[PDB]
C-alpha cells in the first residue's frame, strides 16, 4: 500500500487544519459540521452564532461571510466569480441577526468588487464598478465616495494587475479607521500601460473565441501611478458634498516613478505611508497626523524616515510592516541589521539624525515575522532555534528587558513540531498555535501570560490512523558546506530508504529571490507520490538568492538573475551525487514560475548532469515579467543600466545545448502572469535550433492549472513523462 | 417521507389566495415552493426555515407569495397574491435538504 | 440569472449546457399528471428509489446524464448560484 497518484489528486488522505477568527480578547468563531459556532476560551463554554440552515436559503451559492465587530449584522457571500490570484467578484446580502430575516431594503449591488466592515461597530465600504461607496447601517442608502471610476483605466479601493499581484497580495486598496471616522483608499491611473491581449476559448458553444485585455507593465514599460486618499465618513450627507483629502508622496521618493507599498493606520488622528522608489533599492516611511483646525494631513520630514540598501533591494519583497505602540509615540519594524540579518528595531516619531533604530534582537539568523505588540511585550516568528533557517518559532521579548526574551513554542514536542504559526486574540490574552511539520499538523490553545495548553483544536488522529497502514516517505532537512557557507536542502525519501541502493534523483526548484524550497513543515503532495509509489527521491536545494539566511546570500544574485541561483541547483546535484545514494544516469529538475526558467536554464547549461526536466509556466526572458518584480532584482532593461544582463539570461539563447536533454514544456493558454508567450518563444527558439522537446498547453488555465480536471491531467501527464525518463 | 399538500383552489382578478403542505414522516425543523405553469419548466418562488421565521425571496416575487411557518401546526402557508392568468399553475412544495429530496403533490391554482 | 439549456428535446444521453460554470447538477424526473421525485445529485450520486442503470458525469457548463440500456421528462436544476434554476426538459 503506497501514497498513489490517485491519492495524491482525490484528496484521500486529507490533512486538517483549524481555522478560527477572533471576535473579541477571549472569544473565536470556528465552524462545525458547517455550523458557525462561538467559543469562550475564558471558560469551556461554546455557543451556536448562525445555523447551517441561514446558509442554505442561498442553497450552496455562499463562499463566505463576515461578521460586525459588535455581532448585529453579517454579510452572506454569494456567488463567487474568481478574477486574478487575489481579485473576485461576488453578490452580498447583509443577515441582521437579532431580527433572523434578510436586510431586502438598498442591498448591496451585484457584481461587487470589495466589501469590508469598519475595524469596530457595522458600518460598511464596498467597491463597485470601481468607484468606493460606504452605507453608515446597513439598512440605509449607499454613500458614493468616488466617482473616477473605469473598467481597466482607474481603480478605487481595488487594485491594479500588478499593485495586487507584486506589492499588497490583495485586491484591496482601502482602509478603515481604527474607530471609524475616515476611509483611506488608494486610486491607481492606468493611462499608458500597455495591454497583454490572449485568446479565451470558454465552452464549446462559443463560436468565435474572444479576447482577453489586461494592463500589465512588463519589465521597462509605462508604469501605473498612484495617489493616496482620506475621506471623512462621519461628515457623510447628500446635503453637503464628501471631499476626499489627498496626502501627497514625498520630495524624495515624487523625483521618478514610485509605488505605494504600505498603509497603516496608528491611531485615529495619524496614519503610516511607507513608498518606494521605482530602483527600489531605496524607500522613504512617511508618518502623517491630521490637523483638525484646517482638515489637511501634514507629513513632515522631522516624522520621515529612510531605509536603503547599497548590496541589493528593500525588505524580502517590500519594506516590513509597521507595529506602533498605543500612544504612537514609537514602532517596531524588521530592517536589516549590520552582518545583513534582518531583525526587529524600535524607531522613534522623530527622526534623530545620527540614530536610525535600535535593534532590540540580533544574530546569524531572521526575524520572519511580527505577530502582536502589548505595552509590556512583543511577540514573532524567528527561525534562531537550533540554526535551522527553515524552522520557525513562536519568540516573546518583553518592551521594558530585552534580556527577557523567552521561546514559547521550542521544546513542546520537539520531535513532532519544528514549524510553528500563530494567531493571537485582540488584545493577546489567548492564542492558537499551529505546528505545520514535520510531523502531522497539531492546532492547540494556550493562554499569554504563562503559556498553559488551554485546548486540542486539532491533531490529526484520523489522518493519522489512515497512514498509520501506509508506506509513506522520510523527510531529511539538513545541510551542505560550500565556500566555508551552509546551504540548506530537503530530501523527500522513499519509504524503507536504502544508502546502499542507487534511486533516480528529481531536483523540485523555484529558486527565486527570498525563495525558501527546503525547510521543516509538513506537505502531502506529488513529491510523496513520486517517493514512495516510484522510489524517485525529490531534493530540494537553498542556494544563493535564497532568503531568510542574511542579505549577503539573498542579494548574492543580484542585477544578476539566471546565474549564481542556476548553478547553485547544478551544483547541490553534484552534492548529492557525490553522496553515494543517487544513480548519476537519472537525474532531474522539474519546477513551476520561477522555478520553471530555472529549470529551462539548468537544462541549458550543458552540465551534463541532468538528464530530462519539465518546465511549468517559465519565465524565459525577463522582459516580459512584470515591472514592479523584474526591476526589483534586475533594475531597467536600458543600455545605461544592465541591459546586457537581461539579453544574457534568456533560455532562448541556450537552445543548441537542449540537444542534450529530454524537455517537456508546458503552459496554460490562459495565463495573465507568465504569459503563454514566454513558451510560445521558448518552443520557437528549440525548433529555429532543429531540437526535440515534448510540449502541452492547457486552454484557458491561469499559473495555477487549477481546474479539477486540468489539474488531474498535468500531474499525470508529468508523472507518465518521469517514467519515462527513469526507465520507470 | 410525504407531504399531503392541500386541495385545489379556484381564484379570479385581484385576490389573494393560501395553500399548505402539510409536512409529515420526518424531522421538520428547509422548505421551498416551485410554481409550474402548465406546458413549461419550473420556477423557484422562495424558502422559509420553519425554526425561525426566515424568508429568502426570488428577484421581483416581493408582494406575491408571502412565506411564513408556524410550528405547532404540521404546515407551512404560502399566500399568493393578487392572482392574475400568469399566477394560474401548479404550486408545489418541497423539503431542501442538499437538493430537493422530497415533493408535495401540488395544487392546481386556478 | 444562470440558464440551464437541454439540447435534445427527444444507451438514449440527454445533455445540460449551463450559461456559467455550476458545481454540482441535480435532476428530476416527472411523468404528466405526476408530482416529481429526487432522480440525480451531486452531478452522479443516483437518488435512491432510482434503477441502476442511470448516470451522470461532467463538470463546468456542459454535464450529461446517461441511461444505460434505457427501457420503460427528465428536468436539470443547479443551486451553485443564486437563484435556483431548472431546465426545460
Ligand atoms: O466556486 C466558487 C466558490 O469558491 C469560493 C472560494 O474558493 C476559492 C479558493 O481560492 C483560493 C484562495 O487563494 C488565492 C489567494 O491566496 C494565495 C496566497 N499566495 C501567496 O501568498 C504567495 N505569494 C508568495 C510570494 N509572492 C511572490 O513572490 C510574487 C511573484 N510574482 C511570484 C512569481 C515570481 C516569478 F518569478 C514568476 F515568474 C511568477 C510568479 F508568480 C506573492 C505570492
Ligand atoms: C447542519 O447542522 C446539523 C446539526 O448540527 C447537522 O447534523 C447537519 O448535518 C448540518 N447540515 C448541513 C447541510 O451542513
Ligand atoms: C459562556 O457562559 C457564561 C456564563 O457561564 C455566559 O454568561 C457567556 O455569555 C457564555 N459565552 C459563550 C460564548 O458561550
Ligand atoms: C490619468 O493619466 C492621464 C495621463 O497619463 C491624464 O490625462 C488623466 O487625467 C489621468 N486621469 C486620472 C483620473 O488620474
Ligand atoms: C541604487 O542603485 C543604483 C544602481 O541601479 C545606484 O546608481 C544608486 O546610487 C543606488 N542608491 C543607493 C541609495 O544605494
Ligand atoms: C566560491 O568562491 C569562488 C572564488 O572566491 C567563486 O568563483 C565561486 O563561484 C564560489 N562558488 C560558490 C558555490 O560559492
Amino acid at each position: 500500500r503506497t501514497y498513489t497518484l490517485a491519492d495524491y489528486l482525490k484528496n484521500t488522505f486529507r490533512v486538517k487544519s483549524y481555522s478560527l477568527r477572533w471576535v473579541s480578547d477571549s472569544e473565536y468563531l470556528y465552524k462545525q459540521e458547517n455550523n458557525i459556532l462561538l467559543f469562550n476560551a475564558e471558560h469551556g463554554n461554546s455557543s451556536i452564532f448562525l445555523e447551517n440552515s441561514t446558509f442554505e436559503i442561498f442553497g450552496d451559492s455562499i463562499s463566505d461571510y463576515s461578521v460586525s465587530p459588535d455581532r448585529l449584522f453579517v454579510l452572506l457571500e454569494y456567488n463567487y466569480v474568481k478574477q486574478w490570484r487575489h481579485s473576485y467578484t461576488a453578490s452580498y446580502s447583509i443577515y441582521d441577526l437579532n431580527k433572523r430575516q434578510l436586510i431586502t431594503e438598498e442591498k448591496i449591488p451585484n457584481n461587487t468588487q470589495w466589501i469590508t466592515w469598519s475595524q469596530e461597530g457595522h458600518k460598511l465600504a464596498y467597491v463597485w464598478k470601481n468607484d468606493i461607496y460606504v452605507k453608515i447601517e446597513p439598512h440605509l442608502p449607499s454613500h458614493r465616495i468616488t466617482s473616477t471610476g473605469k473598467e481597466n483605466v482607474i481603480f478605487n479601493g481595488i487594485n491594479d494587475w500588478v499593485y495586487e499581484e507584486e506589492i499588497f497580495g490583495a485586491y484591496s486598496a482601502l482602509w478603515w479607521s481604527p474607530n471609524g471616522t475616515f476611509l483611506a483608499y488608494a486610486q491607481f491611473n492606468d493611462t499608458g500601460v500597455p495591454l497583454i491581449e490572449y485568446s479565451f476559448y470558454s465552452d464549446e458553444s462559443l463560436q468565435y473565441p474572444k479576447t482577453v485585455w489586461i494592463p500589465y507593465p512588463k519589465a521597462g514599460a509605462v508604469n501605473p501611478t498612484v495617489k493616496f486618499f482620506i475621506v471623512n465618513t462621519d461628515s457623510l450627507s447628500s446635503t453637503t458634498t464628501t471631499i476626499p483629502m489627498q496626502i501627497t508622496a514625498p520630495a524624495s521618493v515624487t523625483t521618478g516613478d514610485h509605488y505605494l507599498c504600505d498603509v497603516a493606520w496608528v491611531s485615529e488622528d495619524r496614519i503610516s505611508l511607507q513608498w518606494l522608489r521605482r530602483i527600489q533599492n531605496y524607500s522613504v516611511m512617511a508618518i502623517c497626523d491630521y490637523d483638525k483646525t484646517t482638515l489637511v494631513w501634514n507629513c513632515p520630514t522631522t516624522q520621515e524616515h529612510i531605509e536603503t540598501s547599497a548590496t541589493g533591494w528593500c525588505g524580502r519583497f517590500r519594506p516590513a510592516e509597521p507595529h506602533f505602540t498605543s500612544d504612537g509615540s514609537s514602532f517596531y519594524k524588521i530592517v536589516s541589521d549590520k552582518d545583513g540579518y534582518k531583525h526587529i528595531c524600535q524607531f522613534q516619531k522623530d527622526r534623530k539624525p545620527e540614530q536610525v533604530c535600535t535593534f532590540i534582537t540580533k544574530g546569524a539568523w531572521e526575524v520572519i515575522s511580527i505577530e502582536a505588540l502589548t505595552s509590556d511585550y512583543l511577540y514573532y516568528i524567528s527561525n534562531e532555534y537550533k540554526e535551522m533557517p527553515g524552522g520557525r518559532n513562536l519568540y516573546k521579548i518583553q518592551l521594558t528587558d530585552h534580556t527577557n526574551k523567552k521561546c514559547l513554542s521550542c521544546d513542546l514536542n520537539p520531535e513532532r513540531c519544528q514549524y510553528y504559526s500563530v494567531s493571537l486574540s485582540k488584545e493577546a490574552k489567548y492564542y492558537q498555535l499551529g505546528c505545520r511539520g514535520p510531523g502531522l499538523p497539531l492546532y492547540t490553545l494556550h493562554r499569554s501570560t504563562d503559556q498553559k495548553e488551554l485546548r486540542v483544536l486539532e491533531d490529526n488522529s484520523a489522518l493519522d490512523k489512515m497512514l498509520q497502514d501506509v508506506q509513506m516517505p522520510s523527510k531529511k532537512l539538513d545541510f551542505i558546506v560550500l565556500n566555508e557557507t551552509r546551504f540548506w536542502y530537503q530530501m523527500i525519501l522513499p519509504p524503507h530508504f536504502d544508502k546502499s541502493k542507487k534511486y533516480p534523483l528529481l531536483i523540485d526548484v523555484y529558486a527565486g529571490p527570498c525563495s525558501q524550497k527546503a525547510d521543516a513543515a509538513f506537505r502531502l503532495n506529488w513529491a510523496t507520490y513520486l517517493a514512495s509509489t516510484e522510489n524517485i527521491i525529490v531534493a530540494s536545494f537553498d542556494g544563493r538568492g535564497s532568503g531568510y539566511q542574511g542579505d549577503k546570500i539573498m542579494h548574492a544574485i543580484n542585477k544578476r538573475l539566471g546565474t549564481l541561483e542556476v548553478e547553485d541547483q547544478i551544483e547541490a546535484a553534484r552534492q548529492f551525487l557525490k553522496m553515494g545514494f543517487v544513480d548519476s544516469k537519472r537525474v532531474a529538475i522539474w519546477g513551476w514560475s520561477y522555478g520553471g526558467y530555472v529549470t529551462s536554464m539548468v537544462l541549458g547549461s550543458g552540465s551534463g548532469v541532468f538528464k530530462c526536466g519539465i518546465a511549468v509556466a517559465p519565465v524565459s526572458r525577463w522582459e516580459y515579467y512584470d515591472s514592479v518584480y523584474t526591476e526589483r532584482y534586475m533594475g531597467l532593461p536600458t543600455p545605461e543600466d544592465n541591459l546586457d544582463h537581461y539579453r544574457n539570461s534568456t533560455v532562448m539563447s541556450r537552445a543548441e545545448n537542449f540537444k542534450q536533454v529530454e524537455y517537456l514544456l508546458i503552459h496554460g493558454t490562459a495565463d495573465d502572469n507568465v504569459h503563454f508567450q514566454q513558451s510560445a518563444q521558448i518552443s520557437k527558439a528549440l525548433v529555429d535550433a532543429g531540437v526535440d522537446f515534448q510540449a502541452m498547453w492547457y486552454t484557458d488555465e491561469d499559473h495555477g492549472i487549477a481546474s479539477s480536471t486540468a489539474h488531474q491531467h498535468i500531474y499525470s501527464h508529468m508523472s507518465h513523462f518521469l517514467q519515462q525518463c527513469f526507465s520507470l | 417521507f410525504q407531504l399531503q399538500q392541500s386541495g385545489p383552489e379556484l381564484v379570479k382578478p385581484g385576490a389573494s389566495v393560501k395553500i399548505s403542505c402539510k409536512a409529515s414522516g420526518y424531522s421538520f425543523t428547509n422548505i421551498n415552493w416551485m410554481k409550474q405553469s402548465n406546458g413549461k419548466s419550473l420556477e423557484w418562488i422562495g424558502v422559509v426555515i420553519p425554526k425561525y421565521g426566515t424568508t429568502n425571496y426570488n428577484q421581483k416575487f416581493q408582494g406575491k407569495a408571502t412565506l411564513t411557518v408556524d410550528q405547532s401546526s404540521s404546515t407551512a402557508y404560502i399566500q399568493l397574491n393578487s392572482l392574475t392568468s400568469e399566477d394560474s399553475a401548479v404550486y408545489y412544495c418541497t423539503r431542501f435538504r442538499v437538493f430537493f429530496d422530497v415533493w408535495g403533490t401540488g395544487t392546481t391554482v386556478t | 440569472q444562470i440558464v440551464l439549456s437541454q439540447s435534445p428535446a427527444i444507451k438514449v444521453t440527454m445533455t445540460c449546457r449551463a450559461s456559467s460554470s455550476v458545481c454540482n447538477m441535480h435532476w428530476y424526473q416527472q411523468k404528466p399528471g405526476s408530482s416529481p421525485k429526487p432522480w440525480l445529485h451531486g452531478t452522479s450520486n443516483l437518488a435512491s428509489g432510482v434503477p441502476v442503470r442511470f448516470s451522470g458525469s461532467g463538470s463546468g457548463t456542459s454535464f450529461s446524464l446517461t441511461i444505460s440500456r434505457v427501457e420503460a421528462t427528465y428536468f436539470c436544476q443547479q443551486w451553485s448560484n443564486h437563484p435556483p434554476t431548472f431546465g426545460g426538459g
